[PDB]
């Protein structure tokens, strides 16, 4: 093109591979957050699942209702964390949904509402916002946790994904069910515990899916700062290669502006 | 085996403490290292830690879990658990003393229940503090 | 079953209550940490 | 040396000007339609 385009777009790209940087950089220091707070909440999260890792809690068999919980964040930019969740979310619903079992979905997470409400519109069950945008805490989840028993919705079996952190490059789309209901909290293994009552239990199962709703949070949350930190790092190096590569013809252009011009002062100055 | 950490902050992770008291919301309990195994809901009041050494830890704790399998490993979540140093006694009282005003202010039942959740939470601040 | 249980209120409730009971016994050098761990930012979409 | 200033991207024209000036528009659309929804009941009164 002519050397004001090349200009205008070299300007404009310089403009993004900075503001890419600056967001990588960004993103470098909320994983750092992020990953110091991530080891009280990992240990936390074991603690609550230990119980149901030393006891053989299984859902007996089909189940009318079924709620799926997938965990994930309002901003962009973060890679394929959104598009894994939401393939996972998609295929487990689908398969749940092939053994005729009404199916709900909570998407804490406002990107898993826009990419499940052009099909699963109707599974929503509860939609919530503001999530990324500051580290989670325990209050948030508390608050969903509030929500999701209020919500009426009263499914036998449950289950929430989310992205665990494996590394800072690496991250696993996990799924963990959660046993919600009083009477599938029940089995054979809460013979031996004490105590174990009907209201006592059922209290249990909240907190415990409280804390597992809080685990998965954090875990998402980390995995979200290291895939927006990988992103951004890969959109600058992006930015930076069509720079130069523009400055190259940028320079030939501006050669070719000069020659012309002179050529042209020359030419006309020998025809007189 | 003792797994006490809040949401945030980690206390004892495996610890062999063999002794362990719990505000329970049923009441108060006692693991010896070798109590029956049970699922426990914490109730508002302080979790005094007795470590195998002569040693003991006072925190109050928010409402939780006292989850204690068949083997030592017991797995104690507590939303709010800090020591009882960081707390305030003038407030403590300041707090008890106005949620027993406000008591008979919130005409639902639900709702007074939970101004007596702020009470009871407030009581047992006091008698730790 | 108690005051709260069975009368209206949820246990994740009666958890609020007793942690912001704490966090308020917390003196104000330690209440940087409490409002740390208190989460409001979550909303609703309906 | 060749370098760039502040909005630049716009004044190129390309992909991402029509991207950001799309998304302006469409949040303060939203916006607009919250402030004259707030400012029809504000009236009503």
């Amino acid at each position: 093109a002519t050397l004001k385009d090349i200009t205008r777009r070299l300007k404009s790209i310089k403009n993004i591979q900075k503001i890419t940087k600056s967001m990588k950089m960004v993103a470098a220091a909320k994983y750092a957050r992020a990953e110091r707070d991530l080891k009280p909440a990992r240990v936390y999260g074991i603690g609550s699942l230990a119980l149901y890792e030393k006891a053989d809690i299984k859902v007996p068999e089909d189940k009318k209702k079924h709620l799926i919980i997938g965990v994930s964040s309002d901003r962009g930019l973060c890679g394929a964390i959104h598009s894994s969740v939401a393939k996972q979310i998609k295929s487990e619903v689908a398969n749940l949904t092939a053994a005729g079992k009404e199916v709900k979905i909570v998407g804490v997470g406002d990107k898993i509402r826009g990419i499940l409400h052009r099909t699963h519109s109707d599974q929503f069950l509860v939609t919530f916002k503001e999530v990324g945008r500051k580290p989670p805490t325990f209050g948030d989840a508390s608050v969903i946790a509030l929500e999701l028993l209020n919500s009426g919705y009263e499914f036998d079996e449950g289950s929430i994904i989310f992205n665990r952190f494996r590394s800072v490059i690496s991250y696993k789309t996990e799924e963990k069910p959660i046993f919600s209901l009083d009477t599938v909290a029940s089995a054979e293994s809460m013979s031996i515990y004490d105590d174990i009552d009907a209201d006592v239990l059922r209290n249990y199962q909240e907190y415990s899916l409280a804390n597992i709703i809080y685990y998965s949070l954090k875990e998402s949350t980390t995995s979200e700062q290291s895939a927006r930190m990988t992103a951004m790092d890969n959109a600058s190096k992006n930015a930076s290669e069509m720079i130069d590569k523009l400055t190259l013809t940028f320079n030939r252009t501006r050669q070719a502006v000069i020659t012309k011009e002179l050529i042209e002062i020359i030419s006309g100055a020998a025809a007189l | 085996s003792f797994t006490f950490a809040s949401p945030t902050q980690v206390f004892f992770n495996g610890a062999n403490v063999r002794q362990v008291d719990v505000p329970t919301q049923t009441g108060a309990f006692g693991i010896l290292a070798s109590h029956v195994p049970t699922l426990q809901v914490l109730r508002p009041g302080l979790v005094v830690v007795h470590a195998e050494d002569g040693t003991t830890s006072k925190y109050f704790v928010s409402s939780g879990s006292v989850t204690v399998n068949a083997d030592s490993s017991v797995q104690l979540l507590a939303e709010e658990a800090v020591t009882l140093d960081m707390l305030d006694p003038g407030v403590a009282k300041a707090n008890l003393e106005k949620a027993q005003s406000e008591l008979l202010g919130a005409a639902d039942e639900a709702s007074r229940a939970e101004i007596q959740i702020r009470i009871e939470a407030n009581e047992a601040l006091v008698k730790a503090l | 079953v108690a005051y709260w249980r069975q009368a209206g209120l949820s246990y994740i409730r009666y958890s609020q209550i007793c942690a912001k009971a704490v966090r308020d016994a917390l003196k104000a050098e330690f209440k940087a940490n409490a409002e740390k761990t208190s989460g409001s930012n979550v909303k609703i979409v309906k | 040396g060749v370098r760039s200033g502040a909005g630049a991207v716009r004044d190129a024209g390309g992909a991402f000007g029509k991207k950001e000036q799309a998304d302006e528009e469409r949040y303060f659309r939203a916006r607009a339609r919250e402030q004259l929804a707030a400012l029809k009941k504000h009236h009503e009164n």
